[PDB]
RNA sequence: GGUUCGCUCCCGGCGCUUCACAGGCGCUGGAAAAUCUUAACCGCCGGAAGUCACUUCCGCUGGCUUUGAUUUUCCAGCGUCUGUCGAGCGGAAGGAGGGACCUU
């Protein structure tokens, strides 16, 4: 339990 | 604006329906609903500009909130020809009357506002239902519950039925919260509660397509992993603060106001450690939901806010609380930027750095938030973006503000393009981050984003309703939506082609995040549904639906004049009336609500409210309703509480306490119980303090009757009645030169004369006469000479040798003059004295068996003077004579006899070629035809001064009469000898002056017995009292250690006191009009500081509830001339006064003499007559000499001749003058302005304070009933007076005066004075700015006793040490001692600013500016560059100081050497030289002239220019400062420095 | 001892104008803070009711939005009350002196 893991920078703005 | 409004089809559609019928208007945000609501104003203005009462109407605009009611009043401002009124609760509307109200109403054409004060404005019958014409409510769905727009619509209801006012609702969104379900019901209660039918698009052609330019938004979803687990540094930050809150638990404040939870059956935390609980409950909120990083930002605002709640905390728990979490905040604050640290010590690039720390301790929500930012954006130009940002908690906005600037400046993709800022709703945040006062700004940050200053916003839901911001692009929402309605404003904020709508949700929430949104659109797509199949019909019009809608709730009252209160309204009401009532500063006055048990509900009311709850108010005792009352049962608490508010309203109005309109009365007036005892005298004379004094500068003269003194009334002696004779001295002072031989030789005969009294005079003091010659000091024997009138005859003689030296000697006699016996004012004789058997002195009969008359000084011829015996040479020695041949007829003294010399005489200088015998044939031959006794007999003569008035002290300078003067030698026998002694006659010369002077002795005698009678003062120099010779006033104009102030010495000290001199007394009642040698103005200063001291002592003691407004407002009227005038008339003191300059032959009466005794009674027994007989009359009247001597009444001529002016004067138009020009003398009418006679009682004042000092002089004031006297005790001394209490003095506790006062010994070292009750101190010390101000007073009140004190001890001091300064130049000196530039001045040299305990940034940078150019002009007071100002502050705590240290010791010798030690230097100065002030000394200048100007302030530094000429040539110089006065003065001081040069 | 000057100066008081110092107050704007309070919406947890944690009701508590009121403080401008007092000006009266003199 140091630091937030880094999420996947790569991601895609989902629509509605 | 422009004519350029035309609306769209939608539009005018719209306001087309909207005229027929009620309705609500549903259309997107950004559709313009404001403008059809522009548009439906403009079509209901038939009647707007109509007057109200003639059938004028208005329309009403109403909003959720003030800031959207500003908007919309721009809006209809910018858009109409209207005048808009913009009616708010903070405007001030809260005591406006019907004419308040009317005046704007008529001047108004539309009106808007937030719904509370168009509601309370509507009920309380400013206006009616039946006035207004259409009424506009924006956010309509707002109306639900007891929303005031549902309130207004229940004023409808109630209300007439018919002839009723249109009324819009202006909305984007109908469902409010999550009442997603059944839309057709809600919107039916919409429909209902508005009584209108809502309007939508219809037309899918025209209506939809010209809507299309506010776009419908482009919806997206980011999503972000799911956080499981916590930091270490979390778990230790949650345990310290778990920790902290058991300590705040623990910690004991003091008593606090009870709080309680909503339903009130449990109780709550107080509200001050609820705060700090809430603060850290919302960091502890946005550490565990946006990371580490935002938690160091969180922790920055936790420190301002708390720093803020400290600085304004009015109680030393409350400080330490605030400290303490202060402490705790910072240490979170180190863990986390140590925690930050550990990661950065991995690279040394620190923008990268930055980038990577944020990134790391971020959560992965606000992660995904950046990237979405960076790919979003990517260094777009920032004209082009404007988008908001949604969060949920109020600090989280400033939060993500903070980390967003952190991140774009670690961004330089993004470095340029994005300006955030942040903003919060009512419940308002500090948005600095450093300390107070970061920086003054104008813009709001609403405004930044409207003018493209700032291109990211981030907000709460403030922003989402009917603020009116730019057609943003981009949305992005954090927190999960809430409510339905904050989703479709959210949306609708994108309005701009192609936006982009984003929201954030977690990997876990994204199911239900989606069943949520589509859950919501299904609720607007049968929004739409609804309206398309609803069937049509007018305005909603089951009347039954609304009457069965609005019956639930409580039936509200109506009264007379048909005001309303609603029931809703009950508890607001309620608390307003309870917040007036007086109380401590600590007992709440709030009413405490009390639920009955159900033991108690069933024995109140019956077994019908075993489930319907029953609530109780209970109330203090200040407050009316002392009696219990129980609300009706109700179903929920709620509807309890307000029923119950509602009855004990209905309850206080039946009293009267809520007036006629439903709003609690005021107070009247505080000071009026003191002008109704201390001004009662006031009333008797024709005046009232209530009434305007001042108008036209009202009576600043008053007629007084003249009254002589006891000894001088019925003094005349009669037949066989024992009798006194004082013998008067006269004793020259002056040398024994040639021009005063004679007068040096015939002052000092034993030939004096003495006065005739029944009475028996007291001693009276040796005075000063001032003749060419030099001045005498003449006095009056203390033992008279015991004779008895045996016979009528000697009684004539008298009273003939009375008259005669009066009407020849001293040629005062006029013609309308009448010797009297029977008058007795001055009924006193003069008579001459002679040595009988040797000292037995006695009455020098043969002089006044020969001296009846003087007689006539008549001529004699050449053959007349032969058979006349020829004149004795030892008949002329010491004897009057005149030149019966010489056109001056006065008579002439014999200074020297010649028998060697003879009309032959030998030739001089002038008499060349010729003696004395043919030079009288020279110049008169025409009666001196021979000289018959031409051989043997000569005398050298002195020509006698015409002078009476010998008070003028410079005529008697002898440098001019250094220069010789020539004899006169004159030959006997052509001259007439009178058989009067010379020297008798040079001492009747001064005889007018003398009696003058002991007449107004006497008066002083008189008054020095009264005030001793008074005080008890009857000790041995009272007796056997031997006065010192009255003094000339040279002040007149007429030519380590501290040593203890002699008037206090003598206060405290018996041994000191000295004997009330009668001399003081006569120049205390001396006015300076009489030009004597002496007056009051000396005395008048001391008295006028006593007065001073004396009445700010009385009135802080009595009455120590009144603040120092209170206290200077009756101050100001008790110590004023006009009531000083009153006092003294109540002492009958005024008719003693000497204010006449005595000029004897014009304006003096003779004591043995009076005037016709007709003239006399019907002056006093006529009205008409009482002031007003003719001038001219009566010193025209001529009357014979048996007339005059014993005749009394006048003869029918001369009395017609009188009487005529007296009925034209007094039995006419004139009633109410003064005809007394001249014929004062009469009935002794006098003039005395009325600043004379308060200057006298000041004066007396300053005499009693001088000789007994001051508690004698408070009884004195006692005697004047200046102070009037109490029930308990009359009065108590003025040293220990009980003076103090809450306002006077600090309230705390021991255990916190070392808390305020940190370093207590080092002023108490510094001042020199020891406090042994440090509460004087602490109050003395505390600025009204400070916290504790609003519980434990200030330093104003103290600073008012302590000027008082002040001011009397250093006037004091001046007077007694400077001797022979006129009270200009004291006053001078006291002024320039006491300026409170000077003061500041003191208080900076004695270092006592670091003392004051203040809270103030424009103060305290004063203080340090003024002290930093103090140091640097090393203590020296310029009496400066670059207009220093001074900071008014420190010479009202130096002031309040002096007070504090007074009141400690209650000693004022104690207080003296305080201030000596302190004003040492200062008045050691100010003595060898007085800085007469800066404007005074320009203008005084005799060749510049100041001439300044009143110009304006042109931002802070008001400016003043000054027009003054320097060596012929004008020059204009400018003045700075932030007053008026600074910069005036600023500009003098310059005019000076020129002027200099 | 007295007259006289368009002569020089001075003291005090009256009338008009105006300034300074001390104690204040009121009105109008600007700024800051404290306390109470209104309304609406949503959520956490607990209890109850109809089908009984599905829906509803009640309570706690938290969050957001929000209304009105009271009090305190500072700053600036305009008026105004009282006390002390100076300066300028019409004018009257008194005094000192420097000329012109006037007696013997
Ligand atoms: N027919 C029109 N004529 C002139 N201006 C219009 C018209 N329709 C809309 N506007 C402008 O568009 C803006 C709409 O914003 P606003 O009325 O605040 O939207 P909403 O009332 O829906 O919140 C107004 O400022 C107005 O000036
Ligand atoms: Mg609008
Ligand atoms: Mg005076
Ligand atoms: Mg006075
Ligand atoms: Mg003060
Ligand atoms: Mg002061």
């Amino acid at each position: 339990i140091d630091r937030y893991e880094q999420v996947s920078k790569d991601f895609e703005f989902i629509k509605i | 604006e422009d004519v350029e409004i035309k609306p769209r089809g939608y539009q005018l559609r719209l306001v087309d329906h909207l005229t027929k019928s009620n309705g609500i208007v549903y259309l997107p945000t950004g559709s313009g609903k404001t403008f059809v609501a522009i548009l439906v104003l403009k079509r209901f203005s038939q009647d707007f500009d109509k007057p109200i009462e003639s059938g004028g109407k208005r329309a009403l605009f109403m909003c959720n909130t003030v800031e959207l009611a500003r908007q919309q009043a721009m809006a209809v401002r910018r858009c109409t020809n209207f005048k808009v009124g913009f009616y708010v609760g903070e405007q001030g509307v809260d005591d406006w009357t019907r004419g308040m109200w009317s005046d704007e109403i008529k001047k108004n054409q539309v009106l808007v506002g937030t719904a509370q004060v168009f509601l309370d404005m509507v009920t309380q019958t400013y206006v009616a239902l039946s006035s207004l014409s259409v009424v506009i409510i924006d956010e309509c769905h707002h109306g639900t519950g007891h929303h005031p727009f549902r309130e207004f619509m229940r004023l409808f209801t109630i209300a007439n039925q018919t002839k009723l006012p249109r009324v819009v609702g202006l909305t984007g969104v109908l469902i409010k919260g999550n009442e997603i379900t059944n839309v057709a019901t809600k919107l039916k209660e919409l429909e209902i509660t508005y009584r209108g039918n809502i309007i939508t698009v219809s037309d899918t052609k025209e209506m939809e397509n010209v809507m299309l330019y506010a776009t419908k938004p482009t919806e997206v979803m980011v999503s972000f992993p799911h956080q499981e687990q916590v930091l270490t540094v979390t778990r230790l930050i949650s345990a310290e603060i778990e920790k902290f809150y058991v300590s705040l638990d623990l910690m004991n404040i003091g008593v606090q106001p009870i709080r309680r939870s909503k339903s009130l059956q449990c109780l709550r935390d107080p509200s001050k450690k609820s705060f700090v609980k809430q603060l850290f409950n919302d960091f502890l909120y946005q550490m565990k939901e946006y990371g580490i990083y935002a938690a160091s930002i969180a922790i920055i605002s936790l420190i301002v806010e708390f720093d803020i709640k400290r600085r304004q905390a009015e109680t030393l728990s409350v400080k330490l609380m605030h400290r303490t979490a202060l402490t705790l905040c910072e240490k979170i604050r180190h863990l986390l930027v140590q925690k930050l640290q550990d990661m950065t010590y991995d690279d040394d690039d620190d923008n990268v750095n930055t980038e990577e720390v944020i990134m790391n301790f971020s959560t992965p929500k606000v992660q995904r938030f950046l990237m979405s930012l960076k790919v979003s954006f990517a260094d777009k130009d920032p004209k082009d973006i404007c988008c908001l940002v949604f969060v949920e908690r109020r600090y989280t906005c400033k939060c993500i503000y903070g980390l967003l600037l952190n991140y774009i400046q670690s961004t330089p993709e993004l470095r340029n393009v994005l300006t955030p800022q942040f903003m919060v709703g009512r419940n308002n945040i500090s948005p600095d981050f450093e300390s107070v006062l970061e920086r003054k700004w104008q813009k709001s940050a609403i405004q930044q984003f409207r003018d493209g200053n700032a291109n990211l916003m981030i907000c709460s839901s403030v922003l989402e309703e009917g603020i009116d911001v730019q057609a943003c692009n981009h949305v992005f929402i954090l927190d999960p939506v809430k409510t339905f309605n904050m989703y479709v404003q959210s949306k609708g904020r994108a309005r701009t082609t192609e936006a982009k709508f984003v929201l954030f949700t977690a990997d876990k929430e994204r199911e239900k995040t989606i069943q949520q949104i589509y859950q919501y659109r299904k609720a607007h797509n049968d929004i739409a549904e609804y309206l398309k199949d609803r069937v049509l019909e007018k305005t909603e019009p089951e009347l039954y639906e609304i009457k069965g809608h609005f019956q639930d709730d409580i039936d509200p009252f109506t009264n007379e004049n048909g005001a309303v209160l609603l029931p809703n309204n009950a508890l607001a009401i309620l608390h307003r009336y309870c917040q007036t009532i007086p109380t401590d500063a600590f007992g709440f006055v709030i009413p405490w609500f009390h639920v009955l048990q159900e033991d108690e509900r069933d024995r109140i009311f019956g077994v019908s409210a075993k489930g319907k709850h029953v609530i109780s108010i209970n109330m203090p005792v200040n407050c009316m309703l002392r009696d219990t009352i129980y609300s009706d049962p109700m179903d929920n608490v709620k509807t309890a509480k307000i029923s119950a508010a509602f009855k004990a309203c209905k309850v206080l109005y039946s009293l009267g306490e809520l007036n006629e309109r439903f709003v609690p009365k005021t107070l009247k007036e505080r000071v009026a119980s003191i002008a109704d005892v201390h001004f009662e005298h006031w009333n008797k004379y024709g005046d009232s303090v209530t009434a305007t004094v001042n108008k036209a500068d009202k009576s600043k003269d008053r007629t007084y009757k003249t009254e002589c003194p006891l000894e001088f009334y019925d003094a005349l002696p009669r037949v066989g009645e024992i009798c006194y004779a004082y013998e008067i001295f006269l004793e020259p002072q002056f040398e024994s030169c040639e021009y005063t031989e004679h007068m040096y030789l015939n002052l000092q005969t034993p030939r004096n004369y003495a006065i005739l009294l029944r009475n028996k005079l007291p001693r009276l003091a040796e005075m000063p006469l001032f003749s060419n010659q030099g001045k005498l000091h003449v006095r009056v024997a203390n033992a008279p000479l015991e004779v008895i009138i045996q016979n009528s005859e000697q009684l004539e003689l008298l009273h003939q040798f009375h008259g005669m030296v009066f009407r020849d000697i001293l040629k005062i006699w006029h013609p309308f003059f009448v010797l009297d016996r029977r008058s007795k004012e001055n009924s006193y004789l003069v008579v001459p004295l002679i040595l009988g058997a040797g000292e037995q002195k006695c009455f020098d009969w043969e002089l006044m068996t020969n001296f009846r008359r003087l007689p006539q000084s008549h001529g004699s011829n050449v053959q007349q003077r032969e058979q006349q015996p020829a004149p004795r040479p030892e008949d002329f020695e010491g004897k009057i004579v005149t030149q019966w041949y010489a056109n001056y007829d006065k008579p002439m003294l014999v200074t020297k006899v010649h028998r060697e010399l003879t009309p032959l005489s030998y030739m001089e200088k002038n008499q060349q070629d010729k003696t004395y015998y043919e030079f009288t044939m020279s110049k008169y031959g025409n009666r001196i035809g021979d000289v018959v006794h031409k051989d043997k007999f000569m005398i050298e003569v002195r020509d006698l001064t015409e002078q009476l008035t010998f008070y003028v002290h410079n005529r008697g300078k002898f440098n001019a009469k250094s220069k010789a003067k020539m004899k006169v030698i004159l030959i006997p026998e052509l001259c007439f000898n009178f058989n009067f002694p010379g020297d008798l006659w040079l001492k009747l010369i001064f005889l007018p002056s003398i009696l003058n002077r002991m007449y107004f002795l006497l008066h002083a005698e008189a008054l020095r017995k009264r005030f001793n009678t008074y005080l008890n003062l009857h000790l041995l120099p009272f007796n056997g009292t031997d006065y010192m010779p009255r003094p000339l006033e040279i002040d007149y104009s007429l030519k380590g250690k501290v040593k203890p102030l002699l008037i206090l010495q003598k206060t405290v000290s018996k041994e000191h006191i000295t004997p009330a001199e009668q001399g003081e007394f006569l120049a205390a009642i001396t006015a300076s009009s009489a030009a004597d040698v002496f007056d009051m103005e000396r005395l008048e200063i001391l008295g006028n500081s006593f007065l001073k001291l004396s009445a700010t002592l009385y009135l802080a003691s009595k009455y120590s509830d009144w603040n120092e407004g209170t206290l200077t407002e009756v101050k100001s009227k008790l110590v004023s001339n006009r009531n000083l005038l009153f006092c003294l008339i109540d002492a009958d003191i005024p008719k003693t006064l000497n204010t006449i300059q005595f000029t004897p032959r014009y304006t003096w009466l003779p004591p043995g003499i009076s005037l016709p005794h007709n003239v006399l009674a019907l002056w006093r027994e006529n009205p008409e007559f009482a002031k007003i007989i003719g001038p001219h009359n009566l010193r025209d009247l001529a009357l014979g000499d048996e007339e005059s001597l014993v005749k009394g009444n006048c003869s029918d001529i001369n009395y017609n001749r009188f009487v005529e002016g007296c009925r034209a004067n007094g039995q006419s138009f004139y009633a109410g003058a003064d005809f007394s020009s001249e014929v004062n003398f009469c009935v002794g009418l006098v003039t005395i302005p009325n600043k004379v006679i308060a200057d006298t009682l000041e004066a007396l004042l300053g005499v009693i304070v001088k000789n007994y000092g001051l508690q004698h002089a408070f009884k004195m004031l006692e005697y004047f009933k200046i102070c009037r006297a109490d029930i308990d005790k009359p009065l108590t001394q003025l040293l220990n007076l009980e003076l103090g209490g809450k306002k006077m003095r600090a309230n705390v506790n021991t255990t916190e005066i070392d808390g305020f006062l940190i370093n207590h010994y080092y002023l108490e070292k510094n001042l020199g004075y020891t406090f042994k009750d440090r509460r004087y101190l602490l109050q003395a010390l505390t600025h009204p700015s400070y916290p504790t101000n609003r519980i434990t007073g200030s330093y104003q009140e103290l600073e008012f006793i302590g000027n008082a004190i002040l001011d009397f001890l250093i006037s004091a001091y001046i007077f007694e040490n400077n001797t022979k300064m006129n009270p200009g130049a004291l006053t001078d000196l006291r002024s320039a001692l006491v300026n409170n530039t000077t003061l500041a001045c003191i208080c900076v040299r004695h270092r006592l600013h670091f003392f004051i305990l203040a809270e103030n940034a424009k103060l305290s940078e004063i203080i340090s500016k003024f002290v930093n150019f103090q140091e640097s002009q090393g203590h020296r007071v310029t009496n400066m560059s670059t207009n220093v100002d001074v900071p008014k502050a420190l010479g009202d705590v130096l002031e309040a100081l002096i007070a504090a240290v007074y009141l400690d010791c209650r000693d004022l010798q104690r207080t003296w050497e305080v201030i000596f030690n302190l004003f040492e230097p200062e008045l050691q100065e100010f003595t060898r030289k007085v800085p007469i002030n800066h404007i005074r000394q320009l203008v005084e200048h005799k060749h510049a002239k100041p001439v300044f100007s009143s110009p304006i302030v042109e931002g802070e530094t008001v400016m003043v220019s000054c027009q003054f000429t320097c060596m012929e040539k004008t020059i204009k110089v400018y003045g700075f400062g932030s007053n008026k006065d600074q910069a005036k003065l600023s500009a003098a001081k310059h005019a000076l420095q020129q002027l200099s040069k």
